[PDB]
């Protein structure tokens, strides 16, 4: 009955956000969703939605004929001048969304480990990495304990001595 | 005790692409590139006509399919494939340009011209316009010489532009069958008509010449136009062969002009638009029409651009 | 005892934009569209004609208002709106091709073509080109028959380039009143001019009709051209109704031309032009006018793009 | 009389610098700006200024009047043809200056985390991480000693026993 | 006991560039804008024509040098500069769009028209285009009027497309060096030329006049051209000056047409092409000719732009 | 006779793989590349390689002649055309390789920092920082005991006692 962080898995059961605290105690295991982290992640990606979105006042009307054909030199410069156009804007669709998918991915990374770090920096020397994304804490951690980590509440200072007493003895 | 850092995924996993990997699974995505077609025109809030069997450059001349739109107004303009300019055949000389020109009008304003003339018909008309019986282009005048085979008198008719936007002027050289038929109408001579304005001076002669029948007629008749700058003066000397206007054209304002060979519908409301339909749509690109006109997305090649919507999916370890 | 890393910031911020953000604080920014326009015609370094009333076709040409142009030469050659081409009215085909390429001339090196005539005249002038009293075109010869109404003789004159680049030759169509005023300047019948060439064969008519008065006038002269190859020939076959030249032009290196509406200044240099005046910039885009010419950066739709120059503005804690 | 470092907190009163040092110990409150991570934050955002200074070689001359507009067809050729190319720049121009911008900000970041980095990595085992930014020091740092880190002089074996006594008892 | 993470570093390092820095050495990096040019035309796979001497025009019309080229076929199609397209001087109308339209023709299929004369010459012949003695264009009828002074009569020869695709059809217009060889050869009095069809009304004229000599003539045969809609019919009515086509031209299907001054290669396989040879390469970009045509890689200003292929180069500390 | 690592050191003795270990200890000093780490940066490498290879299917053809130039107002009009569009390439090609460029290298360090964050969570609290990028395992590790970090099978477990003893006292 163990559990695992980020660092090589997802979790499909967190379905409240994107980001999550998963424990396990005396009490038992639990999953909670980390709001704040959820949120930016989401503000980030729908801000590149509203930036995709935002419409061109450009009008541009006919130049040539569908129904009968404009004389072949000028046309033929046209479908030319057209094609070119349209391998440019071909391209930079092609690189605009591989550019964004490459930062979305990154930035979707940069907030887990963001959220790893504050937990971290929270827990001070009351606990251990385990490498899989999650802290061996060195006290007796109740569910009201666990939830004070997830509102940032915790104070490292009333568990110090619980603690390394049992990280050195 | 013990608390571990995670973040969500899914077992319906979507492919996208990024510099370094494709296909690469991210948790959710949307598309950028437009495939969904409306395959009607969305003409809600634009004032619309559907020109059917009248040719956009018809509504000048006025050949009978066009007598509805002799002055006809709208934002939006549609050609049909089905549509004609002429009812006696012949064509125009810059009639691309002309269109063009007429698409973006808002529509025309027709105003008499002012013509009058002494020794000759002005009755010249053809089985080809036929309205009730034999008739003519409803804003030209067909000249003749006033028997048959008589001298056709040499004229100069000019007509002013007394408004503030330049005047559409048309006029007509025929082209008759043989050089009898060119004597039997305006009589015997070298025929020559020539148009004078202040920044034009394009001259013009009859080919008389025998001619695949067109609805049963070899006859010929292009039509020539010009824009009239405001206060200028055009004029038309000629002794025959001269399809002379009756009224000259003004431009209402704007509009836009599209072909198209679907319904028009008035409750959508749209901006983009194509031969097959209107494309309503908040992507940046479209993979259905690169002709398409309006304010539209951008055409792209591909049918497909997958946009990132969520983190990389990466499944729980079972 | 306790020490702290930090970043500076301000409470000066200006906000940019990002790929997700719209309108993110940062510490420093700095403008990427160039819209300070400098309303004048930077000339330092160049040499440049302001050719005011002479239009540029008109060097060629040579009417009164061209006369201290006929030879000219520059780095930046300036068309200003009040320019004229004519004195007697009329215009060139393939007008703008023609421009395009003395835009780019370094100006025109004229050279007699040396013809001569016998039983003619060649003292046509009109009171349209003023030169204390009435004149002509300075680099042409208008052509009369000799006495009025009289028989204008059939010519043939011929040139050949023999120079290492191509001459621009220029000759025109004259186009009377009348067939009586035709009559009596060159004689009865119906005139031809023919031109040819090693890769040229256009042909020419006179277009006599009643036109509206340019200037008093309501005849037309009307110029065509042609680029002579280096050891070709051009060859002048005619009857009257000719305008023939006297002097072709050849180009003298490279410059470029230019439409303006305000003051040259010879001490500011510049590489970017419009009419408006000189883009001096190191922006990589401008928003002053698309058809900006010269060295310029791109143009742009939007007024302002800043760059990030400094961090993300986070305000301290107070 | 508390001081806090960047993980919220920009100093208004760093003034000489883009990234710097705040310490308080016995002697009082300090701050000094760190010359290195200045002058390569610096380096990088004049590095683009360069690249985007880089003028064309490619000169443009007319192709229409507009004193006298030239024909409608070839006219309405010219007009859709410079007005598309209008909306490749703009489109260039905003999408070069955002991804710019991103990428000011973010490197701008990331030279402060290899500050900090740097920091914690000279203090070994003689000093504790706040969450603010900041390190709390288990010994005795007079302005000397403060000089000494900011210099990366600091010999953390000399203070080893001394700070370790500290964080356990 | 120590363990050391690193990451490996060469002496040979090469620079590159980014968005911050200019001249970062990376570890490995490789080339994107191709340079290296094959001065040959590979042709493997593709059917290809070397027309040499004649011009691509030329084998519709038939000068001698286009006799193996009268009903060619190919994929690949190659102009050389010392191609040409007459025997008898001359040029055609609208010259690039037809060339435009056989580049990609994939040849030409010839069928006779049918046309049968009555009273008089269809020998017409000259020392500029020789086949073994004087002749004239195989595809063409170079028509006179008898014996000489002669009356030509007037004519109406018409033709029809029974074909499914649209048929290329070319008729001369011949412009004698004066009005005494033109009524030498088709009699007195002023000549027409009138072409029909259903969508196409052009007349013509031919223009008598003194012309540099080439290869020792004046005359100038000119040649026109129209697309004929399958089922449609074109018409031919004259009174001399008019060169007849025997033959109609039909298109095979789809080439691709170059010019070029390099040798053919059929071992290598290319699809890029230019005047100097052929651009084999998997590059994105190329900095040899802008021009080029086929599936290209991107023309580029730049020589060269460096992919790092590798991590940045960091010297070890020695 | 001193080791050290990446930060701010590059190994030009490591030419069996991008990235590796280096290690001393009673045996000797020794050397060996990461295949995992290597593997990842060269597969995101080509990863690009392959993006930029893939060829077009726009096929174009000649618009003008340079043995018998065309009318001078349609010819200016496809030079000014043409010489437009080549601005934009030449402007994508320039942007495009330096965007890529920028993203490899940073990529690459990105790896560098991951497989130093992998053997510092495997090493727990029996080994410390020395800043260069090295670990300075407070225990006897044998070149068995160095084997088993590279192939990630050292139990810290085993190490523990021993190794906190030293860092202490
Ligand atoms: C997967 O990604 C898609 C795309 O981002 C998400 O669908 C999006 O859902 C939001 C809210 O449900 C939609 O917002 C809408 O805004 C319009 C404004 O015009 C408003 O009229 C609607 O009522 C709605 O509020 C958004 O349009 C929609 N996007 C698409 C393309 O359908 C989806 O939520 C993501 N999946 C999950 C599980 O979140
Ligand atoms: C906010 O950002 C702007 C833009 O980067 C900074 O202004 C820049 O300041 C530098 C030095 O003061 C200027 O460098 C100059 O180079 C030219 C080379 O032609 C030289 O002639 C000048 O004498 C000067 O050395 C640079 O031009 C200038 N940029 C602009 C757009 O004015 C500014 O320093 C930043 N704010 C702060 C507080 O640093
Ligand atoms: C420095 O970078 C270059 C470019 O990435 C590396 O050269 C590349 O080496 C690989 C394998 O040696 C080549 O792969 C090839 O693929 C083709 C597929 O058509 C195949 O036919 C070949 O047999 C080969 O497997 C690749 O083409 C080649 N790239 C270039 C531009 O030559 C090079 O390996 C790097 N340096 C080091 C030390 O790795
Ligand atoms: C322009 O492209 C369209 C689409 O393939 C084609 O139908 C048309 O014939 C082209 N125009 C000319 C003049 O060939
Ligand atoms: C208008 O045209 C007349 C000739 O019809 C001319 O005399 C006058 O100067 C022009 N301008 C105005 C403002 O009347
Ligand atoms: C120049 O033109 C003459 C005819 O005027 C011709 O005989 C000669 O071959 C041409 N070329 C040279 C180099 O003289
Ligand atoms: C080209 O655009 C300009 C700017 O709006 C306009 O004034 C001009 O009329 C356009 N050209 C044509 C031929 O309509
Ligand atoms: C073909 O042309 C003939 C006249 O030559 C015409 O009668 C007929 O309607 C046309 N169409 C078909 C399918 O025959
Ligand atoms: C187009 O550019 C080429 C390359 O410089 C030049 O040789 C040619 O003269 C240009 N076309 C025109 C019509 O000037």
């Amino acid at each position: 009955g163990a559990i695992a962080g980020f660092i090589e898995n997802g979790w499909e059961g967190l379905i409240d956000g994107w980001y999550g605290f998963r424990h396990q105690n005396a009490q038992g295991e639990g999953t909670a969703a980390d709001y704040k982290s959820t949120q930016s992640a989401i503000d980030q990606i729908t801000g590149k939605l509203n930036r995709l979105i935002e419409k061109t006042n450009q009008q541009f009307e006919l130049i040539d004929n569908e129904f009968n054909e404009v004389e072949k030199q000028i046309g033929n410069v046209i479908n030319w001048t057209r094609d070119s156009i349209t391998e440019v804007w071909s391209y930079n669709a092609e690189l605009l969304v591989a550019m964004e998918n490459q930062h979305t991915i990154d930035l979707a990374d940069s907030e887990m480990d963001k959220l790893y770090e504050r937990v971290k920096r929270q827990l001070r020397e009351n606990a251990e990495e385990d490498g899989t994304g999650c802290f061996e804490i060195f006290h007796k951690c109740d569910d009201d304990c666990m939830a004070s980590i997830r509102n940032n509440t915790y104070d490292h200072s009333k568990y110090r001595e619980e603690a390394m007493q049992n990280r050195i003895q | 005790d013990k608390i571990c850092l995670g973040h969500h995924a899914v077992s319906n996993g979507t492919k996208v692409n990024t510099l370094t990997e494709r296909g690469v699974e991210v948790v959710n995505a949307t598309e950028t590139v437009e495939r969904t077609n409306i395959p009607r025109i969305c003409s809600k809030g634009k004032r619309t006509v559907d020109l059917g069997q009248c040719g956009l450059l018809g509504t000048i001349t006025g050949p009978p399919q066009c007598d509805q739109f002799l002055e006809f107004s709208a934002d939006l303009i549609i050609e049909r494939r089905e549509g004609s300019d002429v009812c006696y055949p012949g064509k125009f000389v810059n009639e691309e340009a002309l269109r063009q020109i007429l698409r973006e009008s808002g529509g025309i304003d027709k105003e008499a011209m002012g013509f009058t003339y002494s020794g000759i018909r002005t009755n010249g008309a053809t089985s080809a316009c036929r309205r009730s019986g034999s008739s003519f282009y409803a804003e030209m005048k067909w000249l003749l010489s006033n028997t048959d085979n008589a001298a056709f008198p040499q004229m100069t008719k000019s007509y002013k532009n007394t408004r503030k936007s330049p005047a559409l002027i048309v006029w007509g050289i025929h082209h008759s069958v043989s050089t009898a038929e060119q004597t039997k109408l305006y009589g015997s001579g070298n025929k020559l008509v020539t148009v004078g304005s202040s920044n034009y001076q394009q001259s013009f002669v009859p080919s008389p010449g025998a001619r695949p029948q067109v609805n049963g007629l070899s006859g010929r008749i292009d039509f020539h136009w010009l824009m009239l700058n405001p206060n200028d003066t055009v004029t038309f000397s000629f002794n025959g062969a001269f399809i002379a206007p009756d009224r000259a054209s003004f431009l209402r304002g704007k509009s836009m002009g599209i072909q198209s060979g679907v319904q028009v519908d008035a409750n959508c409301e749209g901006d983009c638009y194509h031969s097959g339909g209107t494309i309503i749509s908040n992507l940046p690109f479209q993979n259905i029409d690169s002709r398409a006109v309006g304010k539209c997305p951008r055409y792209v090649k591909q049918r497909s651009l997958l946009l990132a919507t969520g983190m990389k999916n990466v499944p729980e370890i079972p």
